[PDB]
């Protein structure tokens, strides 16, 4: 039974860490950061920076969120400083 | 267009950053569900679309075993777990072929039947 | 030893992603 | 000609004038319709007023002036031609299926009252070759008229109708839409489905084994709405239905899986106590095997089957707690579910309901991580679940380390709200009037935080700690401290010349609870500086 | 009552419209225990009904049209009259279509059963918990037939059952025709089941138990 | 209702749950609408119960309910008390009228 308890843990841990992100398991922080082929062109810019794969054809393609979270981005980030210098007396 | 309801709520509260979104739920998780594609769309051209939030690692369409066409699901692990909160969260709903595709977090567990599959599509993507 | 497996990958380009630019 | 004519104009400029027209202008008009609608012609009526309803240029304003005159006339002129039945049954069939309960309700009136106007054989001979229809939306469409025409005229005139269309071999569309009509007539009926039920059996059962799922799944949702309409009382009947839905589960899972335990899990309350305890122990197995599905569908058929198996007698609240309860909590409470509002309504409502077997002080302990959670919208709905069971339940479960913890993530999740939401009010209010005398050591920092929060800058903050005072006041006066009354009474009356009037109300409302609980002498501003500084708020 | 512990089913409650009382027996002689408070109504029918799990009270229909089940308790220093449930029905007078003057109850106390002459006759379905508990009524509507003789068929627990003389208010002919009725707890409603003619000079009808 | 003519109430044998009233129609009698002197608790048919619709107003039937509903004294001096089931069905032109006029 403790054998069979152990090759089903051996088996959880492999099914997890096959899941995991590489550069998360590497880590330590936070052309490509693993080696990986990276694109050539422009990108469109992003949250996390994130540059796209060799292979992308180059074409956006969005739901349109991604622009708007910058919208909510630059707002919050606006509205602290509205906030001081809008203040009167 | 499930996912995409909730993004919305969640951005108008200015939930922002992956501690208070529900994203953060998984952060050991990579792989997507991929679903609604169309049927012609093979591995090659699921990463073409995919690689615009991420450097795709692995790919797996989902195909019957007798006559080998597309279920219309497949499971795309990206080499920076990030980019699933960047994809799942920016291109679900978007259309293809007529159909709006869905993407969301999953945890992919291999299956024996596809081993030889694993490497013909790894093989590939190891050419990278 | 007859095939590897009778699915396969492709890696090749449908026309579908082409077509939806032009 | 020239002297009808001149009726072809009247007609057109009436017509005009409901529904492009002064207010006084059509109010009239309409008068004049509603007399005069005997003397026109109903081939000159309607062939002049029907063609308007069918472009899309008008408004929802200008579209319902026209179907109140579609109303006006076929309730009077009382006989009618099929194909302006068919007509009026093109137009006003759409409304049901309309966003909003308002259009639904009177595009129904319509179809109830032609039901009673063009007869049973009319209405029939119209549907017939209609649900044949090779489109979805009109067979849509069309089960949802079948069915108001159904409980308009009665079920029984119509039965055979359904009976033919599902039991229909030539058109599959046919046995689809002719079960939908069921679903329908289930709803509308409500309660009084009942006597008619075993009649509406003789379609579902042969119609559930079509080899095409599609019409083996609307059987399934057919059980369900039937199963839940009835109520104790139908289970004789769904005994020869019984057998099937399980060689069904035990196979063919998928989407269907999710349709068949929805009907068996409607089926559990109305089953006789020795057969329940069976079929949940079966349920509960599939339940468990199928926690990981990712599909929306299939959870919201798992928070059915979980929220009636807690009513049946024969599970004991240990075996929930020991097996059932944990694997619940840790995996409908992940906060991707707070996010959709449809979801979070069945996860929240599933937990009340497993609240009266588990212990209150096992829900509420199992809650209380939720809270402490710093996910905002999250934190709302771990919030929703507290208050709906403390009211059902009461506080006397909780031990005194609980009663803190509660009480201490009210405070938190409170004072970080966004949101304008009762739920911590009446929540936090319903533990407050609850405990209330065991409050008293709790309360001189919850006074405090709303002195804090009435002098916050934004208006909803304020709001919400005032409404927070009014629920308060009688569990202080149960806590007996007098002074903090005075405190609070003189500070809201120092607030009191606040320019918003949202927050001035709640404030004035406060008041209102301090005033009628306090002695009235003891009453520091007192009432007569009170009063003549209210005379000037009046205005 | 005088007793610690006594149940014996030996006595006897008697009424005449508005005047009401108690008598004993199990002394070979029957006793005046307790005349109770005035009314002040027109009581139609009364029924002690004895259900399943406890002492008995009466179900007592009248004038008002409120079904009254009524339990005399010992309060205070003499003994009370303690109103459980009414249930309103029909308009407050005698009147024919008013669902009172017949009036029985299943012998295992699971429904009081209620009717009128001519039109409707109600069913309410009885239940017991901590608190008493009355289901909504059960109809059968038969427009014109006047009915008499409602004496009502024991049962085992299968279904309640129970048989009316019913004439015909508006017929060339008289013709008086009984008919059973089986309340189908399954369903939820009262079933016409046998429906046989009889000659018009019919008077009443009595229950036979088992015949087994 | 009394003031609005297009109402329709149901008028079914009454059963034995209580209607209710929203906070906005709290305190009227269902039948003459007299916010004065209660008498008895209204009650509602079964057909009237069932589901959801049981929770809203019996005069309104849009608002949910929370008080019961009561006769007033008039009402069951005159006994339109126990008609029926005093529960509106359709919503009435005022009403409609209101919502599409808004918006
Ligand atoms: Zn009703
Ligand atoms: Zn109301
Ligand atoms: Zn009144």
């Amino acid at each position: 039974s403790k054998y069979e308890d152990e090759k089903a843990a051996e088996r959880e841990q492999y099914l997890k860490n096959l899941n995991m992100g590489d550069v998360q398991k590497l880590g330590i922080n936070v052309t490509s950061l693993l080696g990986r082929k990276l694109y050539d062109k422009p990108a469109p810019e992003n949250r996390f920076a994130i540059m796209p794969g060799s292979r992308w054809d180059g074409v956006h393609r969005s739901n349109g969120f991604e622009e708007k979270w910058f919208a909510k981005q630059n707002e919050i980030n606006e509205k602290k400083v509205q906030s001081y210098t809008l203040q009167e007396d | 267009n499930k996912i995409q309801q909730i993004n919305d709520k969640e951005l108008q509260s200015g939930i922002l950053s992956p501690h208070q979104s529900w994203h953060n739920e998984y952060k050991d998780n990579a792989y997507i569900y991929i679903g609604n594609l169309n049927r012609e769309l093979t591995e090659g051209d699921i990463l073409t679309v995919f690689s615009e939030y991420g450097v795709p690692v692995d790919v797996i369409l989902s195909r019957d075993e007798n006559t080998g066409e597309s279920q219309g699901f497949a499971y795309l692990k990206y080499e920076d777990q990030r980019s699933t909160i960047l994809a799942v969260d920016n291109l679900n709903g978007f259309k293809i072929g007529g159909r709006a595709l869905k993407i969301d977090h999953t945890f992919y567990r291999p299956k024996r039947s596809l081993q030889k599959y694993y490497e013909a599509v790894k093989e590939e993507l190891d050419r990278d | 030893k007859s095939q590897y497996i009778d699915i396969m990958p492709d890696f090749s380009p449908s026309g579908l992603l082409e077509l939806e630019s032009n | 000609l020239n002297k009808d004519e001149k009726k072809e104009r009247t007609l057109s400029m009436l017509l005009l004038k409901i529904k492009n027209g002064n207010t006084a202008s059509r109010r009239t008009s309409m008068r004049i319709l509603t007399d005069k609608a005997v003397t026109f012609g109903p081939e000159m009526i309607f062939n002049r007023l029907l063609p308007i309803l069918l472009d899309r240029s008008l408004e929802d304003q200008e579209r319902h002036l026209m179907i109140k005159t579609i109303d006006r006339v076929l309730y009077q002129l009382g006989d009618l031609t099929k194909p302006y039945v068919h007509k009026i049954l093109v137009v006003a069939a759409p409304l049901l299926i309309d966003e909003d309960p308002m259009v639904r309700s009177t595009g129904q009136e319509i179809i109830t009252n032609l039901s009673t106007v063009a007869g049973l054989k009319t209405i029939l001979t119209v549907m017939r070759p209609d649900i044949e229809n090779e489109d979805e939306y009109v067979r849509n469409v069309t089960s949802r008229a079948a069915a108001v025409v159904a409980k308009a005229l009665g079920v029984n005139q119509l039965l055979p109708f359904i009976n033919a269309a599902c039991h229909s071999r030539k058109s599959w569309k046919a046995r689809h839409t002719g079960i939908k009509i069921v679903q329908q007539i289930g709803i509308l009926l409500g309660i009084g489905v009942l006597n008619h039920l075993t009649g509406l059996m003789s379609c579902i059962k042969d119609c559930l084994m079509d080899d095409h799922v599609p019409v083996r799944i609307v059987t399934a949702h057919t059980l369900s709405t039937l199963a839940e309409n009835s109520y104790p009382y139908g289970i004789e009947v769904f005994n020869v239905v019984l057998e099937p839905l399980w060689k069904g589960i035990r196979s063919h899972r998928g989407k269907v899986l999710s349709s068949f335990l929805k009907a068996v899990g409607s089926m559990i309350p109305l089953m006789d106590p020795e057969y329940a305890g069976y079929y949940t122990t079966e349920a509960m197995r599939i339940i468990r095997r199928e926690f990981d599905s990712p599909d929306d569908e299939m959870k919201k058929t798992i928070l059915l089957v979980l929220q009636k198996c807690s009513a049946v007698e024969s599970i004991t609240p240990k075996f929930l707690r020991e097996e059932i309860a944990p694997e619940f909590f840790q995996k409908f409470w992940v906060r991707r579910v707070a996010l959709d509002r449809p979801l979070n309504k069945v996860v929240t409502y599933t937990t009340v309901t497993l609240a009266k077997k588990l212990g209150c002080s096992y829900t509420i302990d199992k809650l209380l991580t939720p809270l402490r959670d710093e996910a905002e919208p999250f934190r709302t709905m771990a919030v929703h679940a507290v208050t709906r069971t403390v009211n059902l339940l009461g506080t006397a479960d909780l031990d005194e380390r609980l009663e803190t913890r509660l009480i201490d993530a009210l405070l938190i999740a409170f004072q970080e709200q966004t949101n304008s939401d009762s739920i911590i009010f009446k929540g936090f209010g319903a533990v407050t009037v609850s405990l209330d005398i065991r409050m008293k050591p709790f309360l001189a920092p919850i006074v405090s935080t709303i002195l804090n929060h009435l002098k916050h800058k934004t208006p909803l903050v304020r709001q919400h700690a005032a409404d927070l005072c009014a629920i308060l006041i009688p569990v202080i006066k149960n806590c007996h401290e007098f002074e903090m009354l005075n405190k609070l009474n003189i500070i809201l009356y120092e607030s009191l010349g606040e320019v918003y009037p949202e927050v001035l109300g709640s404030i004035i409302n406060a008041m209102y609870c301090i005033t009628s609980v306090m002695d009235l002498d003891k009453l520091q501003p007192p009432i007569n500086q009170i009063l003549p500084t209210l005379t000037p708020i009046l205005r | 009552l005088e007793a610690g512990s006594k149940r014996e089913q030996s006595q006897l409650c008697v009424a005449t419209e508005t005047h009401l009382e108690l008598y004993d027996t199990a002394d070979g002689e029957l006793k005046l225990i307790a005349k109770f408070q005035n009314l002040f109504a027109t009581i139609t029918s009364m029924k002690s009904l004895d259900l399943p799990h406890w002492p008995t009270f009466l179900a007592l229909t009248s004038d008002s049209g409120n079904l009254s089940i009524v339990q005399i308790i010992m309060h205070a220093g003499a003994l009370r009259l303690k109103t459980l449930v009414n249930q309103p029905l029909t308009r407050t007078t005698l009147r024919r279509v008013s669902p009172i003057s017949y009036m029985e109850i299943d012998p295992n106390g699971r429904c009081i059963i209620l009717s009128s002459v001519e039109q409707n006759k109600l069913c309410f379905l009885v239940d017991y918990a901590q608190k008493l508990r009355i289901s909504s009524p059960l109809e059968i509507i038969r427009p014109h037939m006047v009915t008499l003789d409602m004496a009502v068929v024991d049962v085992n627990f299968n279904n309640p059952c129970f048989v009316t003389l019913e004439i015909d208010n508006a017929a060339t002919q008289l013709s008086v025709h009984l008919i059973f009725y089986v309340l189908e707890l399954g369903l939820n409603h009262i079933v016409k089941k046998a429906d046989y003619l009889v000659n018009p000079s019919a008077n009443f009808v009595l229950s036979l138990p088992d015949l087994s | 209702s009394r003031h609005q003519f297009d109402l329709i109430m149901c008028l079914k044998q009454p059963g034995v749950q209580t209607g209710l009233l929203c906070e906005k129609c709290d305190g009227k009698c269902p039948i003459c609408d007299s916010y004065v002197r209660p008498k008895r608790k209204v009650r509602v048919c079964e057909n009237c119960s069932f589901g959801k619709q049981a929770k809203n107003c019996i005069i309104c039937n849009l608002n949910v309910g929370v008080n019961d509903a009561f006769y007033c004294w008039e009402c069951c001096r005159l006994g339109k008390d126990k008609d029926g089931c005093p529960r509106i069905l359709n919503l009435g032109s005022n009403r409609l009228d209101r919502h599409f006029e808004k918006k």
